[PDB]
């Protein structure tokens, strides 16, 4: 699979200074003169929250000041009058080859410091090992049965992503084919929801699930995200802790 | 690992087919009075494209059934729509051309690609196109046009020219935005293109006529068959070549088999043509294969 290598860890900036942030791919990522490439930002204790598709397709609603360029395996993006707002870890995706991979994340900081959708996770919080996990993600404002795809992500401890598996609205799935031995996605439309079941979970698997929406436009855009649930596998009882 | 067979294929799957079809739609059914013209252009291009789609449906659930295709159906049926009119138009214009004319007319698809960009898309072409494109106008109007109004043979062929214009504009902006593979989109596009024809055949009435007149003359069906099998594989094999060789090899592979269609159509069949002519003959293919190699 496609490994992307975000080359700033952690960048130092002042405000209104240029900051462009690096990503390169392990393989060409482009397909007819389309470079699938995605860019997200996550503010600390919140979901990504999607900024560019295509490498170059700011998406709307996002200010102007982001802006994204380059092709083949190397690509970046610019925010030239950065403010307090974009303040925050950004991730690359591919979304070339079927497992879409994220980049390790560079995190931005600053010197001297009805009408939409809505997903709802749920699930157990601790977990013993070898034991078999259902989350289920409840969609609310619109129905699963619709042009979206719905996808099952985890974020493990480190701000390192890693997509799950996703369903779509008629009934396709794809699997993560690392994981694809080891999770199945469900989905019922009665009560408009849909589920991810783990068998034989392991400590590895500690992490924050979320269930996002998604539509392919020059790769997969995960536009909407739920709130994120905590799944923590141990062989011991958190008591007064 | 060998690839003659990439040629070898290709060249032989696409000559037959060729000759097929001269000997269909412009064959001498009847004798005399009784004689009778295939002007049955929908039925042939339905059962082509039933063809296809059968074919393109065993491929994809024999190879590389793990893809999964993110194109919405609307942008194959509006494909398709263009596919099947430019299809059905230029087999309809052979009812008056020849065959050395349809071909050609046919080949010169960069006019209107590149039409269609400039004009829509605004892509600029410094050196791929406005060179070596000059060129196969100038066989166009040495060979269609001579020195000594239009029908509406070479008006049809303009009009399949456009629309297959069109289709080529859908089919790279669908595969530019969604990603679709060439066996998904053949599959889809023939099925949907299937689809109206047949809602097209049956509405019209023309099903009833075309029965009738294969039972007069039963041959024909063996033909038309076989036609619509050297339409698939032919095109099954361009598919592998693709993701073999590349773009350019297909290209020039093309260009290399309309030219000896058009060598077996003039000499085999005894089609007539003069010097001068052939002088826009090569003009164009020479035009075509420069813009083939360079863009
Ligand atoms: N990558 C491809 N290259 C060429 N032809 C393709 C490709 N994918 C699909 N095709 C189809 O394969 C068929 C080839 O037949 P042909 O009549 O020679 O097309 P052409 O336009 O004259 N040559 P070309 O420009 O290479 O497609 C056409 O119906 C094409 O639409």
């Amino acid at each position: 699979d496609i490994v992307m290598t975000q080359s700033p860890a952690s960048l130092t900036v002042s405000l209104g200074q240029s900051v462009t942030i690096s990503c390169r791919a392990s393989e060409n990522v482009e397909y007819y003169g389309t470079s699938l490439m995605q860019w997200y930002q996550q503010k600390p204790g919140q979901p990504p929250k999607f900024l560019i598709y295509g490498a170059s397709n700011i998406e709307s609603g996002v200010p102007a000041r982001f802006s994204g360029s380059g092709s083949g395996t190397d690509f970046s993006l610019n925010i030239h009058p950065v403010e307090e707002d974009d303040i925050a870890m950004y991730f690359c995706q591919q979304s070339r080859k079927v497992p879409y991979t994220f980049g390790s994340g560079t995190k931005l900081e600053i010197k001297g410091s009805s009408g939409e959708v809505q997903l709802q996770e749920s699930g157990p919080g601790l977990v013993k090992p070898s034991q078999s996990l259902s989350l289920t993600c409840s969609v609310t404002g619109y129905s699963i049965t619709s042009d979206y795809y719905w996808n099952w992500i985890r974020q493990f401890p480190g701000n390192k992503l890693e997509w799950m598996a996703y369903i779509r609205y008629d009934g396709t799935s794809d699997y993560n084919p690392s994981l694809k031995n080891r999770i199945s996605i469900t989905r019922d439309t009665s009560k408009n929801q849909f589920f991810l079941k783990l068998n034989s979970v392991a400590t590895e698997d500690t992490a924050t699930y979320y269930c996002a929406r998604a539509y392919y436009y020059d790769g997969i855009n995960f536009d909407y995200w739920g709130q994120g649930t905590t799944l923590t596998v141990s062989s011991e009882n958190l008591y007064f802790q | 690992l060998r690839l003659p067979l990439c040629f070898l294929g290709v060249f032989v799957c696409y000559f037959y087919y060729g000759i097929l079809q001269e000997k269909i739609t412009r064959g001498k059914y009847g004798e005399g009075a009784k004689q009778e013209t295939f002007t049955f252009a929908l039925t042939l291009v339905f059962i082509q494209c039933v063809i296809n789609a059968v074919f393109a449906k065993i491929l994809i659930q024999f190879f590389d059934t793990a893809r999964v295709d993110h194109t919405r159906s609307w942008l194959y049926a509006a494909c398709s729509i263009s596919y099947l009119g430019a299809m059905v138009s230029s087999n309809s214009a052979l009812q008056f051309v020849n065959y050395p004319t349809f071909v050609l007319g046919k080949s010169c698809k960069p006019i209107p690609v590149m039409l269609l960009g400039v004009t829509l898309l605004k892509k600029k072409y410094p050196l791929a196109k406005y060179l070596c494109v000059l060129l196969i106008v100038a066989g166009v109007a040495l060979f269609m046009y001579k020195p000594k109004t239009v029908g509406y043979g070479e008006l049809l062929l303009l009009l399949s020219l456009t629309l297959d214009g069109l289709t080529g504009v859908s089919q790279d902006h669908m595969r530019a935005h969604y990603q679709t593979g060439s066996n998904h989109m053949m599959l889809n596009i023939n099925l949907w293109s299937t689809l109206l024809l047949g809602m097209g055949i049956l509405f019209t009435g023309e099903l009833w006529e075309f029965l009738s007149f294969a039972e007069r003359y039963p041959a024909i069906i063996y033909n038309i068959l076989l036609f619509g099998l050297t339409s698939a594989l032919g095109q099954s094999f361009i598919f592998m070549t693709v993701v073999y060789f590349g773009p350019l090899t297909c290209s020039i592979i093309t260009t290399t088999r309309k030219f000896f269609t058009i060598l077996a159509s003039v000499i085999l069949f005894a089609n007539p043509i003069s010097p001068m002519q052939w002088v826009g003959t090569v003009l164009v293919f020479l035009g075509l294969g420069l813009d083939a190699k360079f863009g």
